[PDB]
RNA sequence: CAAUACGCAAACCGCCUCUGCCCGC
């Protein structure tokens, strides 16, 4: 009921990775340009998956101000098989649990579900994040072309143990320091709660990068590092007259740890009279 | 903590399965030289061809094939490490670090394989009347490890590319439903899927140096050439569990190392404090090990003696890590004739059998110091 | 089960070879058979995904049969190599499987290139897709 | 929306145009891998596409051309069809030629159609101040 | 054996060009050449680089295809120099030849090799 | 006097579950 619209805040920015990457023994690769890329559904399901657990601890602090926690003890479906229970990750996809709420007003409650969008049987709320491919930066692109090597490869060997038998393998990495840029776009909707999803989904990125993004990660296949370039607004009167009336938020040398902390409300302070 | 930077106290060869042929190396001095091939190639050609196509596919008298780029041209080489050993006549295969742009790091996967050494190695210490009951649940294989009687004592008689930890593995980490065979493997149910290490940073040229490890155990030692980290040098890594992703986990882990973290309090919460105690309980027992035999060199004896009052955590790494050091062999020594009909079984001695000295026989150790010592803290 | 996939197949592989060329019978037999090659392909695991390449390859030239070109050549040269390298990368469990289904598909490549274009490899196309979709009612996929 | 000159002969020449990517879904406790795949079109193909508006009342055409560069200067941002949320629309309009096509083109066949100036320009540049400059000359015809 | 061998070497020294055949010889060559996987990679998948680029890299590509055989000494030149005796005639006209098309016909050749490597053993 | 004996990955997981022609003559 009521979906509305009132402007679009576009997240710019390159993902650097300062240790080397791995998607998925080849990374998948970009096909009319060669280039590997980092996908959408690795940056938003990755998210997601680190904001699903992060809800799940703390379903104390938030269920006070967001309904539809009290429907769920922080728990997994896991051993016990029902479908809407007690158990907080309820959907079984076909053999995983992922946390959707079933309805539009549970979602509209939900944490989670406001934000990564939420299937169901008749409600089926959709997203306000759009997570677009990262494809490689125009100043990596060229070294493609002076043949600087974007990617490479990783000779590992499993080591058994007794016979002290050796069965190696050959992982490809993209190399450490190759950069990326990414694209989220927050589609506002709803402007009782949009500070929230602004530093709501800044929380999923800040255990990002303390955690890995695609591949292995637990042996070095991760460390994402987002460097930030131009938050913009993008009214609904940008939509219509066309001109630079969208309000840029500077954070070129600022962390995601560095806007969700003590400086984020100067920043955001004309969107908010932009409402 | 983050960011727990080491030290390197012996000689650290990471392999990256690559050998250096001596038309790559040109050792004008002590020093030594990298040529780079497909530069200098392409630079001899202004001069002019096919002879270099001939010449390097035919191999001659190495020494000729890389000092007649003297005649006319000079000074074409990549990295220049140093020989610091009394050898190289080219004659030699130096094994490569790994390195990422030409500059060497420590490896994640290598850290890592290290500290699951260390921490299987304390889960069969404590965990055989504990050990029925992991297996109790949907294994029903457990009969056959409490007539036996500490699975150890069973292993050595249940196996009387080697797929020979496959059951041991699947005990201490990750207990399945079933298989052909009893249980297996399941990689989703692992406390250490909860343990990050990472890449560490770059550790520079000045520390990267040949070397030349003697092989002692035979009276006719051998030399093998290799490039390895001197002891000296100090780079940052960082380590965390994560422990969110154990709070998850807390009905889905079904293995002996549950088994050990829900004794010492939360099991959630002191994972990471089982961690180092598993690592300076493996490896000072190796590092007491190795003061038995004196068959190396003397000296060797006198490094682990210094071992000793050193603060941090002291763990193998690398290469020249034996078969002591990569194995839980070291706790099948109290066996003896238990694993000594199984050590046949595998094989080891070749161009039949090594009778007395099977498994320790070969020390590998580079300029007189045993290789492949790391600190952490 | 098991033990019919050891008495059907004996019983299926001296009429596979004799009937090496593709335009053997246009009649009832070649589907009649083409049950008989997916039921001792039943009791075998035999994954799609690695034959993803070799059927997108027999579909993107099947346009081209169609006033694409007349030349199947470049094409046909494709399918036999990397069927050849599906035991050459893909071992194991699932090389004895797919062993079997290598010497049905190999007698009637080497027809195609020689062979008519509108005709003949319509006749192996068409017994292409009897082998999956009846392998889709057995069980397997 | 047909592929363009150019891609016609991509298909000609051997390249690739539909890609297969594979995509997962993980349970957050047991990492349950739950796979699938999509057929997508290859990234940086080119469809050519034609709106015509019918001008039926000269009093608001300018305010219903103006409404449909803003559907079109939003589907830029947004996504067109698919998975879209997980990066698969992502859709980039570029105009090849306004033209006006007016009433005395029909009857005669003279070609008179009024061309407005549009080679390298984005969709929210003809919405920006100079739309009264882009369309100025179809105000004399009215 | 090895005679039959040398009377697929005779074949090997048949593709003096490129275009040996658009038929079944380009297979019938490979199944005869295939009658160690991992010394080869530094030009399989070199071969699977310089597909999608380049002049410059192909001196490298017959670089590294001699620095093969001058590694490896001893017992470990036989079959060696052999596989060398077929790839450079066909590289020694790809010099100065198309490089999209013309390398196809080899493209497919080195590939189809390795193939009936695996499938023999 | 210097090395060669051998290993290039095994596994499971492969789509899912919501909707399926109305309106006006
Ligand atoms: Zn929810």
């Amino acid at each position: 009921m009521d979906r509305r619209f009132y402007g679009k805040i576009v997240i710019k920015g390159k993902i650097k990775a300062v240790t080397g990457l791995h998607i998925g023994n080849p990374v998948i690769k970009d096909p009319h340009t060669g280039l590997p890329y980092i996908p959408g559904s690795s940056l938003k399901g990755r998210l997601r998956s680190l904001f699903e657990i992060l809800v799940n601890s703390r379903l104390g602090e938030w269920r006070e101000k967001y309904p539809s926690l009290a429907n769920y003890s922080p728990g997994s479906c896991r051993p016990d098989n029902q479908e809407n229970c007690g158990k907080f990750f309820n959907r079984k996809i076909n053999r995983g649990w992922i946390h959707v709420c079933p309805d539009y007003e549970t979602a509209l409650a939900c944490p989670v579900c406001r934000l990564f969008g939420a299937s169901g049987k008749e409600s089926n709320f959709p997203s306000r994040i759009i997570v677009r491919d990262a494809f490689l930066t125009k100043e990596w692109e060229e070294k493609w072309r002076a043949g600087e090597a974007i990617t490479e490869a990783k000779i590992e060997v499993g080591i058994d143990r007794v016979t002290s038998q050796a069965n190696p393998r050959t992982n490809e990495r993209v190399v450490a320091g190759a950069e990326f840029e990414f694209e989220i776009i927050y589609n506002v909707e709803n402007t009782t709660h949009w500070r929230d999803d602004i530093k709501n989904l800044l929380t999923a990125m800040a255990l990002l990068e303390d955690s890995y993004l695609g591949g292995s990660g637990s042996r070095g296949y991760g460390k994402v590092k987002f460097i930030f370039d131009s938050f913009e607004f993008r009214p609904l009167d940008y939509y219509r007259t066309g001109k630079d009336e969208d309000i840029v938020s500077i954070d070129a040398r600022e962390k995601s740890v560095s806007d969700i902390l003590s400086g984020f409300d100067s920043l955001f302070s004309e969107v908010e009279g932009k409402l | 903590m983050t960011e727990r930077t080491l030290k390197v106290l012996s000689p650290l060869h990471i392999g990256t399965g690559n050998e250096l042929t001596p038309v790559d190396i040109y050792p004008r001095e002590n020093i030594i030289h990298v040529l780079d091939t497909e530069r200098l190639v392409n630079d001899l050609m202004n001069l002019g061809e096919l002879n270099e196509i001939l010449a390097l596919l035919k191999n001659p008298p190495a020494y000729i094939w890389k000092g007649y780029i003297e005649e006319f041209h000079l000074d074409p080489s990549d990295y220049s490490i140093y020989t610091l050993k009394i050898h190289g006549r080219k004659s030699m295969q130096i094994k490569e670090f790994i390195k990422l742009n030409g500059r060497p790091y420590i490896p994640g996967s290598s850290l890592k394989g290290a500290i699951r050494t260390a921490v299987l190695y304390k889960a069969l210490k404590e965990c055989d009347a504990r050990a029925v009951m992991r297996v109790v649940s949907k294994v029903n294989g457990d009969v056959a490890r409490d007539i036996g009687r500490d699975v150890l004592d069973y292993y050595m008689s249940f196996l009387s590319r080697k797929r020979a930890d496959d059951l041991l593995e699947a005990i201490v980490f990750g207990m399945e439903p079933d298989r052909r065979s009893k249980i297996r493997y399941e990689p989703k149910r692992d406390p250490m899927k909860a343990l990050i290490v990472r890449d560490s940073k770059p550790v520079g040229r000045k520390h990267l140096a040949v070397y030349h490890v003697e092989v002692i155990g035979n009276p006719q030692p051998i030399p093998i050439w290799v490039e390895a980290i001197e002891p000296g040098a100090a780079t940052d890594v960082e380590i965390h569990v994560d422990t969110e992703a154990l709070r998850l986990n807390a009905d889905y882990f079904n293995g002996l190392l549950w088994e050990c973290l829900k004794e010492r309090g939360e099991p959630g919460e002191v994972f990471e404090d089982f961690l180092w105690e598993a690592v300076d309980e493996f490896y000072t027992a190796v590092m007491k090990y190795e003061t038995i035999e004196v068959q190396k060199f003397s000296q060797v004896r006198s490094f682990y003696a210094s071992l000793e009052d050193h603060s941090g955590h002291v763990l193998r790494l690398g290469w020249g890590s034996g078969w002591l050091a990569m194995t839980i062999g070291l706790l099948l020594v109290e066996k003896g004739y238990k694993w000594e009909n199984v050590r046949k079984k595998l094989g080891l001695g070749k161009k039949g059998s090594g009778f007395s000295r099977e498994f320790p026989k070969t020390r590998r150790l580079a300029d007189g110091m045993p290789m492949g010592w790391v600190v952490l803290e | 089960k098991g033990k019919q996939w050891e008495a059907i197949q004996p019983y299926f592989d001296n009429v596979v070879r004799e009937a090496k060329n593709f335009l053997e019978w246009s009649p009832n037999k070649r589907l009649a058979n083409a049950v008989t090659v997916a039921a001792y392909l039943t009791s075998q695991g035999l994954k799609t995904n690695q034959v993803r390449k070799i059927l997108d390859m027999a579909r993107t030239t099947e346009l081209k049969v169609k006033r694409g070109e007349g030349d199947i050549k470049d094409d046909l040269v494709k399918m036999r190599y990397l069927l050849a390298y599906t035991v050459g990368k893909a071992t194991g469990q699932s090389k004895y499987s797919l062993d079997a289904f290598h010497r049905i598909l190999d007698p009637m490549l080497e027809v195609l290139m020689g062979s008519p274009k509108k005709e003949n490899f319509e006749k192996f196309y068409d017994f292409l897709q009897a082998v999956v979709a009846y392998h889709k009612f057995f069980g397997g996929g």
